[PDB]
């Protein structure tokens, strides 16, 4: 069926970051952190419509043999069903490594690349990712990069089935367990 | 809540410091000698003695309450200061992993030496004439 | 771990010092002659410095505890590593008992 993604987002200045990580190692599951390092690139298809189609492709540079990942994110639902999280339609697809070449045949062109380097935790269904967004200049190269800002970004995400309430309330409680350190909230993608 | 408990600790600390300072200042103020008028020296002196003793007792009580506050703060730190729990868990994990690895290296070397001895004994026993 | 706890231990000792400085100051004031009035001023400054830095340390630690409190019971643990270490030690003990038995049968064979 059609699965929905619930998002809460925020940010954290880096000099307080470690305390956040220590807080997360208390609250999230009994695991060591994951330290993911990913290359993300955004393709778009300039169809007839006013809205061009958008697709996100991620190659996990750090882990060899990890399948590439496609993600289609639907536009956010204006209905006030879950009032507190970004509720979107998510289609996530594991793929082989010729993907970009295949997408070049489908009519897609690139928009921007960015590295993302950070940590990954989980709590039940929830996925906490705390990462820094790295701008790539010299667009072919993945080493020539610069940090976008001083702050790290924090995302609390749950991918789950369409509708399916009592999900955003648990995300509210897990966000409120961090509220001195981070302010996580449903931020609209407009402006 | 945690916020409520921390506020309560702040209130207790402020109250204890205020009480010690007030009692000491009041003892010092009574220590002033003043000229008497309608107070009957003897009564004034006993009342002053009682006041000083009671204030000293109050100062000692405030010190005991400060000791209680320190103990409660120590308990809170030992129970839910997340960083130190993480360093304790990690140090415990690394120490136990090193002990496990030492035990397994000892066992593997034991197995190899015992296997060589078993080979010699098998040759001797099976090739025995009897 | 020893850092903040040793701070709490120091504040215990300084609460004792505050009470003793109160007592020493009124000790000097009760004297028939108290010549060392400069030392009375020194003990008074010692008393007030003790009370002030006790307040400073405890206020700082309540602030730091406000920064790292969560009200949640810390779901981390170290149980699995202790379990594996116990199994490794019992493997070693089993091998020790078996080696004792083999050595005992060897002594019985060589004994005759």
């Amino acid at each position: 069926i059609n699965m929905m993604e619930y998002l809460l987002q925020g940010s954290v200045l880096d000099h307080s970051l470690e305390s956040l990580i220590h807080r997360l190692r208390g609250l999230c599951d009994n695991m060591e952190p994951e330290t993911f390092l990913d290359h993300e690139m955004v393709f778009l298809l300039k169809g007839q419509q006013a809205s061009p189609f958008v697709l996100r492709a991620r190659r996990s540079m750090d882990r060899a043999g990890a399948p590439w990942h496609l993600r289609y994110l639907g536009q956010p639902e204006m209905g006030d069903k879950n009032r507190h999280a970004l509720v979107r339609n998510c289609v996530d697809i594991a793929t082989s490594e010729n993907l970009t070449d295949f997408l070049m045949e489908m009519g897609f062109r690139m928009d921007h690349e960015f590295v993302a380097k950070g940590h990954l935790f989980r709590k039940g269904i929830m996925k906490i990712m705390v990462y820094k967004i790295f701008r790539i200049l010299v667009p072919g190269n993945t080493d020539s990069t610069e940090a976008l800002s001083l702050s790290y970004l924090v995302e609390l995400s749950v991918v789950a089935p369409a509708g399916q309430d009592m999900v955003s309330d648990d995300m509210k409680n897990f966000a409120e367990q961090l509220k001195p350190l981070v302010h996580l909230e449903k931020i609209d993608p407009k402006r | 809540s945690k916020e409520t408990l921390l506020q309560s600790y702040n209130k207790r600390l402020k109250d204890d410091i205020k009480s010690i300072m007030d009692n000491f200042t009041e003892i010092i103020k009574t220590a002033k000698i003043e000229d008497e008028t309608q107070v009957s020296r003897a009564t004034q002196g006993e009342q002053d003695n009682y006041e000083m003793h009671v204030r000293a007792a109050n100062i000692v009580r405030a010190g005991e309450s400060l000791m209680k506050l320190v103990s409660d703060l120590k308990q809170f730190l030992i129970l839910n200061d997340f960083p130190s729990v993480n360093e304790a868990i990690d140090q415990r994990n690394q120490q136990l992993r090193t002990l496990q690895e030492e035990c397994d290296r000892k066992l593997i070397t034991l197995r190899d030496e015992i296997s060589i001895d078993l080979y010699e004994l098998e040759e001797e026993y099976y090739s025995s004439s009897s | 771990l020893a850092n903040e706890r040793l701070r709490a231990l120091e504040d215990i000792e300084r609460e004792i010092g505050a009470i003793l400085q109160n007592a020493g100051t009124v000790i000097l004031e009760l004297s028939k002659e108290k010549t060392n009035e400069r030392l009375l001023d020194r003990q008074a400054a010692a008393f007030t410095a003790s009370v002030q830095h006790v307040e400073a340390e405890l206020s700082a630690q309540i602030r730091y505890l406000t920064q790292v409190a969560t009200g949640q019971p810390h779901e981390g643990s170290s149980y699995s590593s202790r379990k594996d270490c116990q199994m490794a030690l019992k493997r070693v003990d089993y091998a020790r008992l078996k080696l004792s038995d083999v050595a005992r049968t060897c002594e019985q064979m060589l004994e005759n």
